């Protein structure tokens, strides 16, 4: 059994870490940026709630009761 | 419409007798004689041969691991060594861009909330797409 | 009772008999069926109903 | 041998060992379809009841038709 | 991690040895003498063949359709046959759907402007996607 | 040159062929969405110029030149 003349098989685990790797990178970047947009949303809901409170109030002031 | 098929298979019939290799033409010789299709029975003694050197494979690659580990490998290193390393650099650098853009499944980075590219977003001639 | 029967030694010798041969395609609609639901379902072009807090089954049944 | 929860039967041995050990052996008169016989995979030479039909590819049928079953209304949807 | 590869290299070697075939064995024991991969030279072997092979596939098409138009085929219809044009059919309706699919670039087909379902378009939490 | 027993080749083709007709489906699906959509937005183009014209002829009116 002489020394291998070549490392294919090497080379393709190698191929395939790297995919591996790569695709790790590319789902972790989506992760945090659909977290933030949640986060953004969730502010965005929370400033209509507070625009919406403050319009009652107005109103209530209107009504003078 | 039928003349081209007749001319298409007349050129491949010449192309098919002119080759001079003595197992291909056995085989399609067998194959007619049988009326079987040879280039299925050969994709199928592929399968069947890889499926029987999975593990054959796996020793190969711990070979390998050893051969490099041990350093070897490096002890006869050569200009053509250097060229197929930098081969496989080249094919994992192109792997791992592939694999990230599959992994974010876009092929630009994504556009963050607070930035003002958002309007882009918004202004999307086709919001399907 | 489980007694007997033609049991295939491998996934290979399902072919061996019309009936494992019906069980494997089963067993191929059934293991295939849930990718599919992955596809489908998990789609980036899937979009929830906008009229859904209009009606659900939660204030039917309550 | 098992498959999930249906197991192979197995023939007791009849013969004692000092009976058995005066058999002798002839391959030649067994049927082709099982020749060096083996305990652990008596079908291993069976044929096949459609030729070229192999097992994979009834898996792959089944996944097909559940692909189908679960994506033809995506393509040729009905109304109410 | 060491430990764990010895076993896995051993259970491979085990496999290997196991297997009876004569062809496969020889083939290994050569590649192991010569310090070769098995594996890829099948591999090479079986494109070398494939690509030997293409204008044998273009012959073998155009018999094929001569035998189904003459109506030969049909002559000898049998139920294996059924079997087999069922399977075809088959695969072709998936092979459809998922063009279409890809085609479309959209699992769902794509809302119109004047649809009412726009709004859910607008109000998506991620843009980006 | 026996009779074929197999029609793999004849197979592969209409496998092909489908996959194509699906895509050509698709596409014309897909493209007909971007053209209604194209003359969606050139409607709401001008309709905000259209606005934007009666916005500013009311201010013209209020200017009183
Ligand atoms: C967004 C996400 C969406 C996800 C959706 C879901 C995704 C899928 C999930 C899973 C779903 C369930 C599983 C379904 C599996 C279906 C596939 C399958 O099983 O395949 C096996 C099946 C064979 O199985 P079999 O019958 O059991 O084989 C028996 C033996 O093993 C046979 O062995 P063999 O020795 O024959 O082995 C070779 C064989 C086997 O090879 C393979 O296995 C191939 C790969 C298999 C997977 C294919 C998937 C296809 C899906 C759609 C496309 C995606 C990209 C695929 C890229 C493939 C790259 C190679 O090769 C072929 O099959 C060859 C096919 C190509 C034939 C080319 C002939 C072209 C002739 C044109 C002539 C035109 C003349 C016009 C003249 C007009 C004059 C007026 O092969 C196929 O079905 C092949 C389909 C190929 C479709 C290609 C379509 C490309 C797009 C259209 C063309 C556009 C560009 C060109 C235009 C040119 C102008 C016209
Ligand atoms: C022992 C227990 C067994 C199960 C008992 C019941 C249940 C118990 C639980 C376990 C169940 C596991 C599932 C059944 C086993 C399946 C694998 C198998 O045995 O294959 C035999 C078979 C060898 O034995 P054979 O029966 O003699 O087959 C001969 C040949 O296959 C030749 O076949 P042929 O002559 O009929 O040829 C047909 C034709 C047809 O071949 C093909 O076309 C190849 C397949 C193409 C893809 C089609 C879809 C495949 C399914 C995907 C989704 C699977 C979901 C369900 C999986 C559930 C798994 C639990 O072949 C070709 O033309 C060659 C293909 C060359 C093209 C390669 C490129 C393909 C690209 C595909 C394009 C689509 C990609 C997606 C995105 C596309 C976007 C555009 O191995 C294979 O060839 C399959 C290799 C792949 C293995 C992975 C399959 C999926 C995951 C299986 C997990 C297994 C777990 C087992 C647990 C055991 C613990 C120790
Ligand atoms: C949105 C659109 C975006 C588009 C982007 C652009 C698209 C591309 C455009 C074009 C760009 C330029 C061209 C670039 C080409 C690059 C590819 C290429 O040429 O490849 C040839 C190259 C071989 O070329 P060569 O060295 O000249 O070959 C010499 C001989 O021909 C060798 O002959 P042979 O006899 O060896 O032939 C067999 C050989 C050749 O076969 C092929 O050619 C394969 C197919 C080639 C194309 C691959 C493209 C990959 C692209 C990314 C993924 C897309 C989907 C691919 C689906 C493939 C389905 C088969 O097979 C392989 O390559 C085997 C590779 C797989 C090895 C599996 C070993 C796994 C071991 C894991 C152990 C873990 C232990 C952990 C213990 C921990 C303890 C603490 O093969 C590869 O690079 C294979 C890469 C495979 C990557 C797969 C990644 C999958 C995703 C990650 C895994 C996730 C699931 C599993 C996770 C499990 C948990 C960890
Ligand atoms: C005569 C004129 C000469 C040029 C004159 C000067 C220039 C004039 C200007 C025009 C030049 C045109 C280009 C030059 C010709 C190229 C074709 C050629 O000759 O190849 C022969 C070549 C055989 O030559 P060989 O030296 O004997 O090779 C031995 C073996 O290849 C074995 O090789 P190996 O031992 O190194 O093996 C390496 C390894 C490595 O093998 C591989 O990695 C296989 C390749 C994988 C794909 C990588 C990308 C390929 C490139 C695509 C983009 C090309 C852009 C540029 C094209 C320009 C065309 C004009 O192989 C494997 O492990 C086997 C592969 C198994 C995996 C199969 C599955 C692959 C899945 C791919 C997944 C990714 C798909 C994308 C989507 C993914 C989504 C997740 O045949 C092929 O294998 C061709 C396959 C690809 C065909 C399509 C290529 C693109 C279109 C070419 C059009 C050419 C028109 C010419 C008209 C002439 C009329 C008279
Ligand atoms: C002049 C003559 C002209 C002739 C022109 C002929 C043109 C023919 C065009 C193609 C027709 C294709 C028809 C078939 C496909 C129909 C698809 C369809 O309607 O699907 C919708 C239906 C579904 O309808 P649905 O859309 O209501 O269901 C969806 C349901 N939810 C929403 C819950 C998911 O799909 C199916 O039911 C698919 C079932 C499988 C189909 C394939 C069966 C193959 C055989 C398998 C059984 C046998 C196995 C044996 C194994 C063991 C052997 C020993
Ligand atoms: C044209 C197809 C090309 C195919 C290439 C595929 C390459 C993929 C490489 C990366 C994969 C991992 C990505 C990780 C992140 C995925 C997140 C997600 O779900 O995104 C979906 C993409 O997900 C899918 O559609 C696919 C889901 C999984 C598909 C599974 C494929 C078939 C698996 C077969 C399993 C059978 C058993 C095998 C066992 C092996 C392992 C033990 C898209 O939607 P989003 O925009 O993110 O948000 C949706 C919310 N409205
Ligand atoms: C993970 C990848 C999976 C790959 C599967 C691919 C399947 C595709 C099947 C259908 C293809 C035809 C579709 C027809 C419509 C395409 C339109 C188009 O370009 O769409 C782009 C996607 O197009 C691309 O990015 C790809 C363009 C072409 C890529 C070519 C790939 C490499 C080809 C090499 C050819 C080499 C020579 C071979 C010759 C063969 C033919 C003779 C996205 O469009 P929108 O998002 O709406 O607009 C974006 C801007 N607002």
């Amino acid at each position: 059994k002489a020394a291998p003349k070549t490392l294919h098989q090497v080379r393709n685990v190698a191929y395939f870490f790297a995919a591996w790797l790569g695709v790790q990178k590319g789902y972790i970047e989506k992760s945090a940026n659909d977290r933030l947009w949640v986060e953004h949303q969730r502010k965005v809901r929370q400033q209509n709630v507070e625009r919406q409170q403050a319009l009652d109030s107005i109103k209530l002031m209107q009504q003078g009761v | 419409l039928c003349n081209a098929a007749s001319k298409v298979q007349a050129r491949s019939a010449k192309k098919l007798a002119a080759l001079t290799d003595a197992g291909i033409q056995k085989t399609i010789s067998e194959h007619n004689a049988n009326g079987t299709d040879a280039a299925v029975s050969s994709t199928k003694r592929y399968l069947a041969e890889q499926r029987q050197l999975f593990h054959y494979r796996v020793v190969r690659f711990f070979d390998e691991c050893h051969y490099i580990i041990s350093g070897e490998y490096f002890a006869q290193y050569t200009k053509v060594n250097l060229i197929w390393d930098l081969r496989f650099l080249t094919k994992l650098v192109v792997l791992f861009l592939i694999g990230t853009v599959l992994g974010r499944q876009s092929i630009f980075p994504p556009i963050d909330p607070d930035s003002p590219l958002v309007e882009a977003l918004v202004t999307k001639v086709n919001p399907n797409y | 009772m489980l007694l007997g029967g033609f049991v295939p030694r491998r996934f290979s010798q399902f072919n061996r008999d019309p009936c494992w041969m019906f069980f494997i395609f089963s067993v191929g609609f059934w293991l295939g069926e849930y990718p599919a639901m992955m596809i489908k379902y998990n789609a980036r072009d899937l979009v929830y109903d906008p009229h859904r807090y209009v009606w659900s089954h939660h204030d039917d049944h309550h | 041998y098992n498959m999930l929860v249906f197991r192979d039967p197995k023939r007791r041995p009849q013969l004692s060992e000092e009976e058995r050990a005066k058999v002798v052996v002839n391959q030649a008169e067994w049927p082709e379809e099982f020749k060096d016989f083996d305990p652990d995979d008596p079908y291993k030479n069976s044929p096949e009841i459609i030729k070229g039909m192999s097992s994979w590819n009834l898996f792959l049928w089944g996944v097909e038709c559940a692909f189908i079953y679960q994506f033809y209304e995506l393509v040729f949807p009905k109304s109410i």
